[PDB]
């Protein structure tokens, strides 16, 4: 029932049993109770995938060529027309905001609008054009693994917001000075994280 | 615990109230205060939300003056604040509220959860229904007591006395920390060292404070 | 004598200020501060007071020795009725609504003519 | 206790309370605002 | 049953123990829905409020939102009508205050007429015809006209989740207009403004920080600072 | 049974009377160990504070006794922190700090973890396949890889002695740390020059001549 655990020999969870991708966890206790564990079910999904396109969206520009990321929305300041993928597409700051709003409304109303809490979840249909989930082992599998580079994801874009905000020089930029310079170049060498070196 | 305990004063009659079940009841009430159950509850809560806070305090006075008496830059417990906001970067009046808005829940809460027992964990607060739940007067557990050595009811109980009777002595120690400051204007530290020192000479009466001097001869 | 001038007061041959109570009048000079608003507040907090002892005094009175009531006063009762008497002027207007702020004439003790 | 405490609920005392409360609130809106007038603000 | 608790540990009312009316939570501190009417009529009148101040908040926050992004060139909403009336073909205050308060007049006189008689604004032939669908279906959701879009023809249980959506979002709208006059009083400035402030410096743009919200804790930080 | 008494004579303690553990002399006078929980938490503390002072005792010594030899030189331990943070190749405190933080969380979090739970560590699978063998046979001395050269499987009276000698040498480690300790703070000098020292005079090297540790001692030796 339980794909993993995490620090071996802990107090078994006698709520978490089904759910996939679990690794025993919660010792606040926060997922008693069925109805706010499907809630908070449905929130740990939409929030991973959320967390995939932000650490796409950040590791496509930076691997490109094409700058960071906390200059890519830096141009609704400058007024400089924007360029996505040499397409060189002449959207203004507030037809994106509108038109972002509006849509992002109807998709989350129509989301919302699920029924059935599994079909919350993972509806399907529409939304799986090829559907390489149909066999249920099969389904289990993609769910767990997309749950772990869900949360790998998650912890990759909370790191992109700390880095950021502790030092401008970009996250490949870091990974280069952690690779060339471990022990010189970490969180404790900025000062700034942690007062007092 | 109970009956044949030690007291406050050894022959003095115990008050009715004060049977003795209570952490650290050493029958000790010479205005008769916490005779009513609720105000006896309220009375326990509070003595420990202060032990709490003052054993807090107290510990963190004596390992800033321990770090500062051994070399660390760290200023003394008295007028702390003075350097502290004027190197955070947070400034007076922002701070202060926003201690005390992140403060009213968990104040509020302990208050309705001493008024009525056991409401709070009902799911309300993020879905929680077995955690938040008061097991006594003035000890909730559950998610503030992540490890469970307190499941046993002996443990338990040595556990409360042990938190209470240092409470006490935490409470005088600030009380101590206040009066010793404001005659001697040095650390807890520095006196404790000046103590240590010349026991024979510095104490509460070379300060030139607690004891007056008129005639000096 | 700063804060008494620039704020709309004005003094006639003497230099001590004068207040205009008509409304409208002080509406159009800026002069309602002086007592018009002062008075809608003093009105306000009387209602209060009126309500929190009308609320006191119909409260005490459905128990055995309401004059025990009223010489020992309930004190957990008068602060939660002080506490509620923030919207006065809604209750006192839903009480005249539905008959209960005023007592019919054959309940109401009488002076002979 | 409770019975102190209905002394402290007879009217004398509980007027004493209020006659403190309103002093000291007048008092210190006077200290903290002295001599006002006429409502600006 | 009850939506929620405003006030976990607390008793709830009476009169709201057992009461389903869409947005509720117990919060009768001063137990001033125990009549009645008296309920239905604060219902009415919180539904009335909630809506004008969803109205006014949007039509604070977007055209503000779209000025500070710069397309829309609007003035803010505290000098609106002091720009507005300085204008060439501007209409006269005292005309647009007059025209105002009779159409508001007509308005509100039929909503108290479908208030105190429920259903009694479909009398036959009042209304050029078109009086049928003025009916009230509820206190304080009359339908018809006022739903053209069918939206309302649903299931009861999805009506009294838009119910509670409406009240909702509409209690948010009147709690950030009581925001936008409050710190357009104490800031001087817009309300994107401000939470642009807040964004790029949030402890030191805080409510506490300027001595209007709270007067007398500026000296506190003057003489801590000092 | 017991190896010994701490102070012959007085009486053992009920909770140390009849009890099974290496290093046992009836040392109690606060019963603080009463609680079996509580006697098993200050074994493992009491186990963990020894084998960090023998580490401690060990690389102050040995390093020390080749620098008096002559073959090294690596200087005294009150200031190696100061000449490390002051070397050509110098990590930052900090980082050093924080990568020691976090290894010994992640080693006393796993040996916590065994604690509360006795062989709760052995289930398949958790830790890279080999955690199967991590389970701790006896509070403390869970045994695998941590004795991979095989001293373990002996005879009991054979690891019982080797763990009484393990908590003798810690215990005079521990107190030989806390020596060191007090040395630095009234002599301020290195331990190899306070045991040469003593050696060459016994009688002047002695605590009671320094006044940090006795005063009003030399009060009375001025004084004659
Ligand atoms: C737990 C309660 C508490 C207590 C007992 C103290 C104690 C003290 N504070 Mg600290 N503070 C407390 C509240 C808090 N203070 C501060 C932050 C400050 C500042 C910034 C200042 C002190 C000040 C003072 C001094 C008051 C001198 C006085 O009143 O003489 C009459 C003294 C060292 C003052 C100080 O340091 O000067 C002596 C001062 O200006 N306090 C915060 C966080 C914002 C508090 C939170 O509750
Ligand atoms: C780590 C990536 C990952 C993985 C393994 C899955 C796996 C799954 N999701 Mg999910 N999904 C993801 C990311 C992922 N998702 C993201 C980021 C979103 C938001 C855009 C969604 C939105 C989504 C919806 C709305 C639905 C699913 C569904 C599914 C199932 C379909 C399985 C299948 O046919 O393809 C197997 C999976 C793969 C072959 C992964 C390929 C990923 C490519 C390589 C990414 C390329 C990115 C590129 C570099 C830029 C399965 C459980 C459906 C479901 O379960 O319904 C029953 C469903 O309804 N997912
Ligand atoms: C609009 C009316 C209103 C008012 C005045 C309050 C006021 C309060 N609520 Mg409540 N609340 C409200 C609506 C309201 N709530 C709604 C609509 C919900 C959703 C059901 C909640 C859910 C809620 C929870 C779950 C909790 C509070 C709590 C609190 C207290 C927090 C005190 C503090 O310092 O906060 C700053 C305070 C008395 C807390 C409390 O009192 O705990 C006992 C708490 O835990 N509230
Ligand atoms: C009965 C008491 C009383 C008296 C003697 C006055 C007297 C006055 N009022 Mg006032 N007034 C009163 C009560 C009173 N007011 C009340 C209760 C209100 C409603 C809040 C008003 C509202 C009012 C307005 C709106 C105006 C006056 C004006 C006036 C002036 C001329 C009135 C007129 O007919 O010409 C005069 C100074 C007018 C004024 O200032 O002079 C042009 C004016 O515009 N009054
Ligand atoms: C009944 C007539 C009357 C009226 C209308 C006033 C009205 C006023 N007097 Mg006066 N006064 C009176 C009788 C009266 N007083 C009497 C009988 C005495 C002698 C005991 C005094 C002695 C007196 C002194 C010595 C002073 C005043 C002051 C004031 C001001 C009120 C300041 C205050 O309370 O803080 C304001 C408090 C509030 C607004 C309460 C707010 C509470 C909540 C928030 C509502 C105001 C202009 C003071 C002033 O400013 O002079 C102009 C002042 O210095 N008066
Ligand atoms: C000023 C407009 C206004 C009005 C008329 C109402 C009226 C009402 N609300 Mg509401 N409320 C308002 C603003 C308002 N609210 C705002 C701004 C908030 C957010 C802070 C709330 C938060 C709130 C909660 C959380 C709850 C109510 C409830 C109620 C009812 C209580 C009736 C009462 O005590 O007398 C009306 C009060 C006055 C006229 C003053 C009534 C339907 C309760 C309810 O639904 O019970 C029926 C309830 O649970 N309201
Ligand atoms: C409660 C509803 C409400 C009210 C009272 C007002 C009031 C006002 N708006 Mg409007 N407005 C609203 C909602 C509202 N707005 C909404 C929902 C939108 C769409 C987002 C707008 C969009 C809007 C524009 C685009 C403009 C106004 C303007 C104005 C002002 C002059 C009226 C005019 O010329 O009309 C028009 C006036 C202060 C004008 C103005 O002076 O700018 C602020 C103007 O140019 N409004
Ligand atoms: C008891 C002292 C006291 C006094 C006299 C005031 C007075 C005021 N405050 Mg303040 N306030 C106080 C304590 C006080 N406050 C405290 C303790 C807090 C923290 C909860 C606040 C939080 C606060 C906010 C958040 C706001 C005010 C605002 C206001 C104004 C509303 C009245 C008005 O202008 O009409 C007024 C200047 C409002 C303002 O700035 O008016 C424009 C406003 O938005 N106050
Ligand atoms: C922090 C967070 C959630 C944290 C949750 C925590 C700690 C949970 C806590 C607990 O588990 C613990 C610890 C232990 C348990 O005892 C208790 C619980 C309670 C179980 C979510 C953030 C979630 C954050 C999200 C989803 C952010 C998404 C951001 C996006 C998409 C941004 C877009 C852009 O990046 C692009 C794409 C390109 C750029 O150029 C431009 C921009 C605009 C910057
Ligand atoms: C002693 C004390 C209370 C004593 C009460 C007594 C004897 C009461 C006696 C009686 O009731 C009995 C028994 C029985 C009754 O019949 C009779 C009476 C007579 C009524 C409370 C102290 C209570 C003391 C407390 C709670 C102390 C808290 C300390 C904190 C929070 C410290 C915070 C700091 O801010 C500082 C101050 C300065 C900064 O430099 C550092 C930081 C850490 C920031």
């Amino acid at each position: 029932q339980r794909a993993g655990n995490f620090a071996p020999g802990s107090e078994p969870k006698e709520y978490l049993n089904d759910l996939p991708g679990n690794f025993n966890f919660d010792p606040l206790e926060l997922g008693k109770e069925k109805g706010t564990l499907q809630r908070y079910r449905e929130a740990e999904l939409i929030h991973c995938r959320w967390a995939m396109l932000g650490a796409a969206g950040c590791l496509a520009v930076e691997v490109l060529g094409l700058g960071n990321w906390y200059d890519a929305p830096l141009w609704a300041v400058t007024g400089d027309k924007p360029t996505w993928f040499g397409i060189e597409v002449p959207f203004d700051i507030a037809t994106i905001l509108g038109v972002e709003v509006v849509a992002m409304a109807v998709a989350e109303g129509l989301r919302n609008d699920n029924q059935d809490m599994e079909k919350r979840l993972y509806p399907g249909g529409a939304f799986d054009p090829l559907g390489f989930s149909k066999d249920p082992k099969s389904f289990e599998d993609k769910k767990l693994k997309e749950l772990k580079n869900g949360r790998l994801a998650m912890v990759a874009c909370l790191g992109f917001a700390g880095q950021h905000a502790a030092t401008g020089k970009p996250i490949l930029e870091a990974l280069g000075d952690h690779l060339s310079s471990p022990f010189f170049n970490n969180f404790a060498t900025n000062g700034v994280s942690v007062p007092g070196v | 615990a109970g009956a044949d305990r030690p007291l406050w004063s050894p022959g003095s009659q115990p008050p009715a109230w004060l049977d003795g079940s209570l952490a650290g009841d050493y029958g000790f009430d010479p205005l008769h205060l916490s005779e009513e159950p609720e105000m006896r509850k309220w009375m326990v809560q509070a003595e420990l939300v202060h032990a709490r806070w003052a054993m807090l305090g107290v510990a963190g006075i004596l390992f800033t003056s321990i770090a500062a008496k051994n070399g660390a830059p760290f200023p003394d417990w008295y007028d702390a604040g003075k350097e502290a906001i004027k190197t955070s970067p947070a400034p007076l009046g922002s701070l202060i509220f926003t201690e005390l808005l992140l403060f009213g829940w968990v104040e509020t809460k302990r208050l309705y959860d001493l008024r009525n027992p056991g409401s709070q964990g009902d799911g309300s607060f993020l879905g929680i229904t077995d955690g938040l739940k008061g097991k006594e007067n003035g000890y909730p557990g559950g998610l503030f007591d992540p490890m469970g050595m307190s499941k046993n009811e002996a443990s338990f109980k040595e556990a409360k006395v042990k938190e209470i009777k240092n409470g006490r002595l935490a409470m005088l120690a600030f009380v101590g920390f206040i009066a010793q400051h404001h005659a001697t204007h040095k650390s807890p530290i520095d006196n404790l060292v000046d103590h240590v020192a010349d026991p024979f000479h510095v104490t509460f009466a070379t300060n030139g404070v607690s004891v007056p001097h008129f005639t000096e001869f | 004598f700063k804060n008494y001038a620039k704020a709309g007061l004005l003094c006639g041959n003497d230099g001590l200020p004068h207040l205009i109570s008509d409304p409208g009048l002080a509406l159009r000079f800026n002069h309602a501060g002086e007592v018009f608003i002062p008075t809608f507040g003093f009105l306000y907090v009387a209602g209060y007071i009126g309500h929190v002892g009308r609320q006191y005094i119909i409260k005490s009175k459905e128990d055995a020795k309401p004059t025990d009531k009223e010489i020992i006063l309930d004190v957990p009762l008068a602060l939660q009725l002080a506490f509620q008497g923030w919207a006065w002027p809604l209750a006192a207007i839903q009480e005249l609504r539905n008959g209960s702020l005023l007592e019919k004439d054959e309940n109401i003790t009488v002076s002979p003519r | 206790m409770k019975d102190f405490t209905t002394y402290l609920s007879t009217a004398p005392v509980v007027g004493l309370g209020w006659a403190i409360f309103t002093s000291g609130l007048l008092i210190e809106i006077n200290r903290f605002f002295p001599d006002p007038l006429v409502f600006s603000f | 049953n009850m939506n929620g608790n405003w006030l976990p540990g607390s008793q709830t009312p009476a009169h709201l123990k057992d009461l389903k009316m869409a947005g509720n939570f117990g919060f009768d501190p001063l137990n001033l829905g125990a009549e009645p009417e008296a309920l239905r009529w604060y219902q009415q009148a919180e539904l009335v409020h909630s809506r004008t101040a969803m109205m006014a908040v949007a039509g604070i926050l977007i055209p503000g939102l779209f000025t500070k992004l710069g397309a829309l060139n609007v003035p803010q909403w505290y000098e609106a009508g002091k720009v507005y009336i300085e204008g060439e073909g501007a209409i006269p205050f005292g005309t647009l205050l007059m025209s105002t308060l009779f159409s508001y007049a007509f308005v509100e006189g039929k909503r108290w007429q479908d208030f105190r008689n429920p259903g009694s604004q479909a009398e036959p032939g009042t209304f050029f015809g078109l009086e049928g669908m003025f009916k009230g279906t509820d206190n304080g959701y009359p339908g018809g006209i006022f739903d053209p879009l069918g939206y309302s023809k649903t299931s009861p249980e999805k009506l009294d989740e838009l119910k509670l959506k409406e009240i909702k979002n509409g209690r948010l709208a009147m709690v950030a207009f009581l925001g936008f006059a409050g710190q357009y009083s104490a800031t001087g400035k817009g309300p994107i403004d401000n939470l642009a402030d807040h964004l790029a410096d949030p402890w030191h743009n805080t409510f506490a920080e300027n001595g209007v919200s709270v007067p007398g804790l500026s000296a506190v930080e003057q003489a801590a600072a000092s």
